[PDB]
């Protein structure tokens, strides 16, 4: 679980990068479709799945806005994402496996863009940060 | 497995660009903070951990060398942190993202989504050795 | 792999005192209850659930008679289920844990750890061939 | 996270195979140690660390207390658990994806045991209370 000191690195963190939060999405979705080619079928429907296409960017600037999502309601994940759970669980039936794919794209980005921000300790706790958001995706699989 | 020329060339890119004295103390250093478990088989300024930090690296290097016997070129050191170390496998795995993550952070946008696969595919294989 | 003269011995006796038609549709089953998002790809008494159950054990059964070729024995079907069917591979992990304990169930006392273990290992070798 | 559904069959499984816990402690910890090598390291201060050794039997009892601890803390598995959490953590430094591992022959010993009444009900409750278990021991790690 998230500790005070956990929440406070996460939004100090957040208020540095997610300036470029649409950036950071295109990059991660990117590199999750051509890194983890077994990703790719749950965006078929897309004319252009290819890397900083106008379907990814567009999506990026999504993705990223349910982690801005989680980090407002950081201290109830459960609740503050029940919606998007039952989305990806229901309506669009994402593998859960999938989750703990994208997380590792975003720290990957964020580490190419914010080097000297994304120091260890902040990783501690977005890793632990992302790890909960998978875990409150995941709430309603079963 | 099955390598591309063009695989070859991108691991053999990142090799020669990487300094090992950077990049070897960094991964391992992380890698004690964000998986603190890690910590017991031994954080930034510890001479120990960027000794063994760079023997890591130089220990993928070896691999990239001979990329076609990946399997065999490690089991010496399969048995060393198996039998001897006692280093639960899952362990391997933790490196090796904190290594991709530590090298996102040097190389910015050079690291290259293809990059990141050939590398990650590289030290897939290595990790498959270590377990072995 | 390496297999030893015992694991043959037992992986042989499992499947051949094994109910295919009982086993394959009991775990399959349980693998939709208990991982409820196997369930896309198609729940005691559902028939297609039952038949590919069967399937799966005879899939199994064919690694079984050559235990030295299992990595290239699963070619086609790897294929099938990645490309075609497009089954997550972590999948895979998730239905050999059910034929594990509902071959346990059948067996009881006789399922001992030894035949776990040369199970498990049979199982493990098959997943790795079916993610190929 | 465990619905009232959950608890309940939890709860009622607990209650019809809680008799023969000693069984089930001793007969998972020699598994998880023959099927599972690398785990043998940490009893390795025990002299008979073989199936059904009087070491693995007495520790089984323990360990089966632990899990009946959580059974009564189900409302709460983070606070029940936390100083098992601690004590994993720091005193006996176990990595913490071993537990996965223990969860995992808890379940084939249960099947061997009952088959009549492990149905796949009883399976998913079981296996969503072994991974907040795991998941509230891990609690303590970083
Ligand atoms: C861990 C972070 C994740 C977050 C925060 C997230 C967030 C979202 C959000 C906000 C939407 C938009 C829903 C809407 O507009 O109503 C969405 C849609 C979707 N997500 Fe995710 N998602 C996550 C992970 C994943 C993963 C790993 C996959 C699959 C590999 C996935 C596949 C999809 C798909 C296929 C859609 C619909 C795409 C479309 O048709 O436009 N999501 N997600
Ligand atoms: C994934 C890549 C890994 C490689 C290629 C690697 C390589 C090496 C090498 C070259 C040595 C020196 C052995 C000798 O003296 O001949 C060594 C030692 C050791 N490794 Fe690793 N290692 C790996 C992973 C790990 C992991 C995950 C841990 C756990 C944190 C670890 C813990 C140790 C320890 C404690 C020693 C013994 C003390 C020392 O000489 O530093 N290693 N490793
Ligand atoms: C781990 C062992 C597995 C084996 C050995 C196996 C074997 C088979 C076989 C023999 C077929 C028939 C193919 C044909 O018609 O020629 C098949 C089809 C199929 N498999 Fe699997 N399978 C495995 C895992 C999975 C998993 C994890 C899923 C996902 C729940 C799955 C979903 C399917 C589906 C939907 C079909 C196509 C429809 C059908 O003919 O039943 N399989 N499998
Ligand atoms: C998931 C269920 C787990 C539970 C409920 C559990 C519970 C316990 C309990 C109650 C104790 C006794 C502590 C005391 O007497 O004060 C204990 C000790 C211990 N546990 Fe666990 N444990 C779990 C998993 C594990 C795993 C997976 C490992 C390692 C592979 C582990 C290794 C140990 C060791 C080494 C000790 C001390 C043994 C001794 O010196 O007697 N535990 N555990």
């Amino acid at each position: 679980s998230l500790s005070d000191k956990d929440k406070a690195a996460v939004r100090a963190l957040w208020s540095k990068i997610g300036k470029s939060s649409d950036a950071i999405g295109n990059d991660a979705l990117s590199r999750m479709i051509v890194v983890y080619p077994q990703t790719k079928i749950y965006f078929s429907h897309w004319p252009d799945v290819t890397p900083g296409s106008p379907n990814i960017k567009a999506h990026g600037k999504k993705v990223m806005g349910g982690i801005a999502l989680a980090v407002s309601k950081i201290d109830d994940l459960k609740t503050g994402l029940m919606e998007l759970s039952e989305q990806h669980a229901y309506k669009l039936r994402v593998d859960p496996s999938n989750f703990k794919i994208l997380n590792h794209c975003i720290l990957v980005v964020i580490s190419t863009m914010f080097p000297k921000e994304f120091t260890p300790e902040a990783h501690v706790s977005l890793d632990k940060f992302l790890s909960g958001v998978a875990l409150a995706l995941a709430e309603r699989y079963r | 497995v099955e390598w591309t020329d063009k695989e070859r060339s991108i691991i053999s890119d990142i090799f020669s660009h990487m300094d090992y004295d950077d990049i070897g103390p960094k991964a391992l250093s992380r890698c004690l903070v964000v998986y603190p478990w890690t910590q017991r088989y031994f954080i930034m300024s510890n001479a120990n951990v960027a000794a063994h930090g760079i023997k890591v690296l130089h220990g993928l290097d070896r691999g990239m060398k001979n990329m076609d016997n990946i399997a065999d070129a490690y089991t010496d050191l399969s048995t060393l942190h198996s039998e001897k170390l006692h280093v639960d496998p899952d362990n391997f795995k933790l490196l090796s993202d904190c290594i991709t993550i530590v090298l996102a952070a040097k190389m910015g946008h050079a690291f290259t989504a293809e990059t990141q696969g050939a590398f990650q595919k590289f030290l897939a294989a290595v990790v498959s050795a270590l377990g072995k």
